[PDB]
């Protein structure tokens, strides 16, 4: 069976180089292009170039001719591809592919991708702020929330009440912002007669930097 | 698929780097990969779905007024006015033509090469490069072998004879 | 450049047809291919020249190309057709190189349509202490999950600052979003207000908040 597996995802400062590889199996190496396509966050599928594992003739878009690295490894058929000089802003997911040599032939296999993010962070825990519910942020209802804020690398996980409560919570996806820093946000909506009498506690965790913030969150 | 055990009703076996086919005698045209028939030279009231060439037939066309066209048969077209299969649309292959590799689940058009040539890794598999292709056709008609003509291996009387063979 | 032209959006309801068309130069002379890539999954091929069709994908999938424009016609679609579809041909001239379309994303309706709550949130007393601002945007329940934000600091528009997230599923299967302005404590208290505009479907809902 055709299988490209690429190599796990990578986090990398911004001018530094990083090599992706992408190990093929079940088929003739000699006889099929490998391709690589980047695609940065919400954004479309973009050919980067392409490699010959013959003679290792490769073949660029003109705007990654500067600072891509195409090259393979025929005694293990894996192909690699190097970015060097990342930019900042960079951060993308990468694909393998694929094709018959000849003109014009289709992806039929891909790679699962690989993540490559740019950030000149370093570990660092979150700071936790409440998102206070008011006369403004009450329909029946109310809503209320913790604000995590500016910490590296991911994952975070929110509890809140230690699990207890569950129902109304929704913890949203975190956004990497200009700083390199990683922010999110954790609601829940309650009923507003509740409010006053029932206690809401936050549980943040990052366990990368060993944190565990609770935050008490209170009406105005 | 074709091989060298196939019988081309109304035509013969051709080789070439990669693939044998069928070729028609003179004036037919294929109506399947196997099979040469007759070919219509203007599509009419009474020549609908009768072939027009080389894997086409006849079609109508209801209109105002009705319209008569020969049109490739399913899972060809008409590039440079013949009829060749889809997945070689985009395929120019220099010293040879386009050709159906089905060894995967997703089909693609690949060259295959008139002797002498044979499919170049190094230059997107077109026939740019020097290759040997040993003949596999068996002539067993009488006072014929197998003989490169116009760059394709076809079985043909041997030196001396002319059309069966004789001297 | 050779450019391929997609359509950004197409809806359809379950059991209607959907097309999505790509546009190109003399197209209809280009083999095309066109991949499906759902949220978060590996592009996969579901047409490939013009019209062929691999083993697995089902015959509502079809496809045609000629003149300037190769379209991908789905019939019956399903609440699994939800994805991300590409386009794709080889540039056989000089710059020799392999394109993408830019992509259409099909939005299956699998319920109806739900007008967004937006909640805004000032910045806590305690994160002025830290010598920040931040403004917190809470945008629930709505359906489709395609929202458009800005912000607007005392009547007027706001470019920096501003992070928004992709919508995401809540339990009860409508989507929620959140968007992010990140204020200096002086910014904060030098306006009269700030505004969060959420646009979705065509109608706009607005919120306002100012220091206390």
């Amino acid at each position: 069976q055709v299988q490209l597996v690429q190599s796990g995802a990578e986090v990398k400062k911004p001018g530094a180089s990083v090599k992706v590889s992408c190990k093929t199996s079940g088929y003739t190496f000699t006889d099929y292009y490998i391709h690589w396509v980047r695609q940065a966050p919400g954004q479309g599928l973009e050919w980067m170039g392409w490699i010959n594992p013959t003679d290792g003739g490769t073949n660029y878009a003109q705007k990654f001719q500067d600072w891509v690295t195409m090259t393979r490894d025929t005694s293990i058929t894996t192909a690699y591809m190097e970015l060097s000089r990342l930019r900042s802003d960079g951060t993308a997911v990468y694909f393998c592919a694929r094709d018959r040599i000849t003109t014009a032939a289709p992806f039929d296999y891909w790679g699962q991708g690989t993540l490559v993010t740019v950030s000149s962070a370093s570990t660092k825990g979150p700071s936790v702020f409440p998102l206070a519910p008011s006369s403004k942020s009450t329909g029946g209802t109310a809503a209320l929330g913790c604000l995590v804020k500016d910490y590296f690398p991911e994952p975070v996980t929110v509890s809140w009440n230690s699990g207890a409560l569950t129902s109304g919570v929704h913890t949203f996806p975190a956004v990497l912002q200009s700083s390199g820093l990683y922010s999110l946000s954790s609601v829940v909506t309650v009923p507003s007669s509740s409010l006053g009498t029932q206690t809401y506690i936050c549980n943040v965790n990052h366990k990368p930097s060993n944190t565990k913030v609770d935050k008490k969150v209170e009406p105005k | 698929k074709v091989t060298v055990d196939t019988v081309c009703k109304r035509g013969f076996l051709i080789q070439m780097s990669g693939h044998l086919e069928c070729k028609c005698e003179n004036d037919l045209v294929l109506v399947n990969e196997e099979t040469c028939e007759e070919k219509v030279l203007k599509c009419d009231e009474k020549t609908v779905n009768k072939p027009c060439g080389d894997f086409s037939k006849c079609i109508k066309i209801d209109g105002n007024p009705v319209s008569y066209a020969c049109k490739c048969n399913l899972g060809y077209d008409m590039v440079n006015n013949v009829c060749i299969p889809n997945e070689c649309k985009q395929v120019t292959c220099g010293n040879g033509k386009c050709i159906l590799d089905t060894s995967n689940p997703v089909k693609t058009g690949v060259c295959s090469c008139n002797i002498g040539k044979v499919p170049n890794v190094q230059d997107q598999n077109k026939c740019s490069k020097d290759g040997e292709t040993k003949c596999s056709l068996k002539c067993l008609k009488e006072q014929e072998t197998c003989k490169a003509v116009d760059g394709i291996y076809k079985c043909d009387c041997k030196d001396g004879f002319i059309i069966i063979c004789t001297g | 450049s050779y450019v391929l032209t997609q359509p950004p959006s197409v809806s359809v309801a379950p059991g209607q047809t959907a097309r999505i068309t790509c546009g190109g130069s003399n197209i209809g002379s280009k083999s095309v291919h066109w991949y499906q890539q759902k949220p978060g999954q590996t592009p996969m091929l579901v047409i490939y020249y013009d019209y062929d069709r691999p083993s697995g994908i089902p015959e509502r999938f079809s496809g045609s190309n000629s003149g300037s424009t190769a379209t991908l016609t789905i019939s019956r679609v399903e609440a699994g057709d939800e994805a991300d579809y590409y386009c794709q041909v080889w540039d056989s001239s000089s710059d020799h190189v392999w394109v993408f379309g830019g992509g259409t994303t099909l939005t299956v309706l699998g319920q109806p349509k739900a007008a967004p709550s937006v909640t805004l949130f000032p910045p806590s007393s305690e994160e002025l202490q830290a010598n920040k601002a931040t403004l917190v945007c809470l945008i629930s329940d709505f359906y489709p999950g395609a929202v458009t934000v800005a912000w607007k600091a005392d009547s007027s528009p706001v470019k920096a600052g501003v992070e928004t997230t992709t919508p995401s599923k809540q339990s009860n299967n409508k989507y929620a979003a959140s968007s992010y302005l990140s204020l200096t404590p002086e910014q904060w208290k030098s306006h009269r207000s700030y505004s969060c505009q959420v646009t979705h479907e065509g109608s706009t809902v607005e919120k306002t908040v100012a220091p206390t």
